């Protein structure tokens, strides 16, 4: 939802809203890799999401 | 979505004329513009078959070639004469634009080293005025010569939405190292191999990358860092090909890190060990990327033409491309201390310095702000 | 451990993992490491069938106390091993695992 | 793990070229570096096949050979020229190291008798500067010759992590005794057999000795006593091979006691009677061992190359090796009284005196402290 909605904001052409999407989307992404990692491929997906060691938090 | 291509100068004509010949054979099309009986999407470059090309004394060499039924040295001379025929060559491009269903891009082939430099600088300016929503990719070729070269770089850094560098120097080495030539008629055979294999995903539709804007927005993160270099190994598993593309011996270029990598595998290789090689490339650390943003490597497969074995091409966005500019920037100041306003050169001088700084700032963990 | 070439690489890759306590250890992570070893060493040139059965198991401390290979076998061949040879091999594999890390420690000190 | 080999001077290139010929024929590798049809782990010494060699007139005769597709006389003169090309040769090594998966060591083949000997001493120090965690084993070969021999000894006693001595006086006597040659290309046949046999347990994997440190960690007791000697018997039960190796007629060296012994039996011998023989060799007391710490004898089996019978090699650490340094030492003093500072010779003369002093004190019941 935050991805498609961010396209709408940029389509309306504020500076306090771009940074608002960042803290909202980056938090939602970290919830994904937290649940994708806790398992017994479903593990190789993480190697596809981050490749530069980013999101190592 | 159709892509109308342009060819300027002796270079652009020769590479384009040999680009079409590589494409006409890769499809079942006779040089007489007639399909041979002998699945491949061919509506992007060809119009039902006629290629969508707008060329601009080498022209006579094409009209005598068997493919006849298929259609000074100052930068100021190129920009001046281009203004005198503003309405002439724009009549052709406009009549070729509306006749197409929905225009997508303008793949422009020109060398920045005589008239192709000054005329191409004129076109890339005029296209952004009338056509503001059309991508303009350029297959520019790198070689008073320092002057005409950098002046085009002023336009190529703010108008062209993409750029693929192909320098004759690094090509001449590969011409000497693995081909043992010592000629233009030979190095262009390698250029035509790079241009044709670049748009292999548009002509052969797969899961993704069915439009030019799909190949562009993935690599180029910001409007400024829009320079790409190529790598082509075949001159065997996917690991054999992926390891050879990252060697500096194969790149067509004479700290530093990558920004985005796209691999084109035109083989019949099974798509099950693909993720295994990418997994291995991460382990041995054969390439490094930017530290600030999340940079990943992408690999794409395709299908070779049955009318014509594993190959491989890599689209790279490397910061080490900044080196080629400095060679141009350096020789300019030397010619600036050796000899109506002479302000365009200095204004162009400033913006190239802004670009090089942006590259060397791209390798910093605080490239933001 | 009759291969030697494969167990060498396998003890170099599990070093960063097993040093942590067992509570943070989960089986789904080690399999990617084992699969990496079988690919790098000479064990890659091998019958694909027998490589399908070779996996890991987690005994139930430290990572060097709960790791062990299993090589489960079911079917007609399971009448030769009969759940007792697999309860004896693991009883042996510990003594060959200890006497193998007590050596790679002593070649690290050296 | 991989091991990069270096070949310095006329001797290093020759014995290294003969080492690779024997190692290629031992495997299934055609002279064209292509695998023939016709288990043996060959990733350590061959790169996917390319040898991991760094060669440094003789090169031309190698390039005119059928194996072309497989890739002054002072010590100060040999040291300086290496300093002026310091950056040059390391680029070859730096790319081969990082291009390698996980480097382990550096095999050096060189003769200490003079440009190659001088270059070797230079490179041995720099490898300690850059790479601190890589073993350096040197297959040195003994013969103004006294000068150069002791200088390189000053570096070989504190830089090289291991060392295997091969003196020409012991090899030349063998060629006239059991081969009846009365040439360099003839004695190198024996040197190649010892070198190829030294790394046998590395290429054919077994339950033990799957890494270069595994062979060295047993013999060398302290970092100072890092000199070894060899023995090769067949120029059959396992008890026969052990008894023939412990005879003085076979060792390649012109009280005292053993520190550690390693035996390599390369035949198809019965591996059940190997533990028996070590029970009986102990009873006859054929070798005298150190009194301070515990020491034993080691026997390791392997498999001969089927593409090419019982052989045997013995790596020992005998304190009688101190005599060889004494000859060079005494030869130096006689020239020092006969003819910018000449202070390096003084330090080298002093440090080798401590090494000799370690050996003679290594045979006492109180070598501890
Ligand atoms: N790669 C390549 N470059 C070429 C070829 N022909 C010409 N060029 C380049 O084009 C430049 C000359 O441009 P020129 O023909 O004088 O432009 P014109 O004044 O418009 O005709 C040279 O610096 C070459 O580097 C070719 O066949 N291959
Ligand atoms: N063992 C052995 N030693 C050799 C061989 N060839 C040369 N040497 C030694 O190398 C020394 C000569 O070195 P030289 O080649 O003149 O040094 P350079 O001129 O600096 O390369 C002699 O003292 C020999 O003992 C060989 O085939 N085997």
């Amino acid at each position: 939802s935050v991805c498609v909605m961010f396209t709408n904001c940029m389509q309306k052409f504020f500076e306090a809203t771009i940074n608002k999407f960042d803290k909202n989307f980056s938090a939602h992404l970290l919830d994904l890799l937290a649940r994708l990692s806790i398992y017994s491929g479903m593990a190789s997906v993480i190697s596809r999401l981050d490749f530069n060691g980013f999101y190592t938090e | 979505r159709e892509i109308i291509t342009l060819q300027l100068g002796q270079c652009g004509n020769q590479i384009g004329f040999e680009f079409w010949k590589q494409l006409c054979a890769e499809h079942g099309i006779s040089p007489e513009g007639i399909v041979e009986e002998f699945t491949d999407r061919k509506d992007v470059f060809f119009y039902q078959y006629i290629p969508r090309a707008v060329l601009l004394r080498v022209i006579h060499s094409i009209l005598n070639s068997p493919y006849a039924k298929l259609y000074g040295n100052n930068w100021a001379s190129g920009f001046s004469q281009g203004e005198k025929i503003h309405e002439d060559i724009f009549d052709i491009i406009d009549r070729e634009a509306d006749g197409s269903d929905s225009l997508e891009g303008f793949v422009l082939c020109h060398s920045i080293a005589g008239t192709g430099s000054g005329l191409g600088s004129y076109l890339l300016e005029r296209l952004n005025d009338r056509y503001p929503k059309k991508l303009v990719q350029t297959y520019s070729v790198f070689p008073v010569q320092p002057y005409n070269s950098l002046l085009t770089l002023k336009r190529l850094t703010q108008n062209a939405d993409c750029l693929v560098v192909l320098d004759n120097t690094a090509l001449n080495r590969i011409a000497t190292d693995r081909l043992h030539i010592q000629s233009f008629s030979q190095i262009n055979q390698l250029v035509s191999t790079i241009m044709s294999a670049s748009t292999t995903t548009l002509r052969y539709p797969g899961y993704m990358n069915n439009d030019l804007i799909g190949l562009i927005a993935s690599l180029i993160p910001t409007p400024r860092l829009h320079f790409l270099m190529t790598g082509y190994t075949p001159l065997t598993t996917v690991l054999d090909v992926m390891r050879r593309l990252l060697q500096p011996k194969n790149v067509m270029v004479s700290n530093h890190c990558y920004i985005a990598i796209l691999n084109i595998i035109q083989g019949e290789v099974d798509p099950t060990q693909v993720h295994k090689s990418l997994q291995r490339i991460r382990e041995r650390k054969l390439a490094n990327f930017i530290p600030w943003g999340p940079a990943s490597i992408q690999v794409a497969l395709s299908r070779k033409s049955p009318y014509l074995r594993v190959s491989g091409l890599m689209m790279a966005n490397h910061t080490s491309i900044s080196s080629l500019f400095e060679r141009t920037c350096r020789q300019y100041d030397k010619l600036r201390k050796r000899e109506d306003n002479f302000d365009e050169m200095d204004t162009s001088r400033e913006i190239v310095q802004q670009l090089i700084d942006e590259y060397h700032a791209a390798t910093r963990p605080d490239y933001i702000s | 451990l009759g291969q030697g070439d494969f167990i060498r690489h396998l003890m170099d890759l599990l070093k960063p993992e097993l040093v942590r306590p067992a509570t943070t250890l989960y089986q789904h992570n080690l399999t990617g490491i084992l699969e990496t070893a079988v690919r790098a060493t000479n064990a890659q040139f091998d019958s694909p069938e027998i490589l399908r059965r070779l996996d890991v198991r987690l005994l139930e401390d430290t990572g060097w106390d709960v790791f062990s290979l299993d090589y489960h076998v079911d079917g007609p061949i399971a009448t030769v091993f009969t759940r007792e040879c697999m309860s004896h091999y693991l009883r042996v594999f510990n003594f060959l695992w200890r006497a193998k890390r007590m050596e790679y420690i002593l070649t690290d000190i050296r």
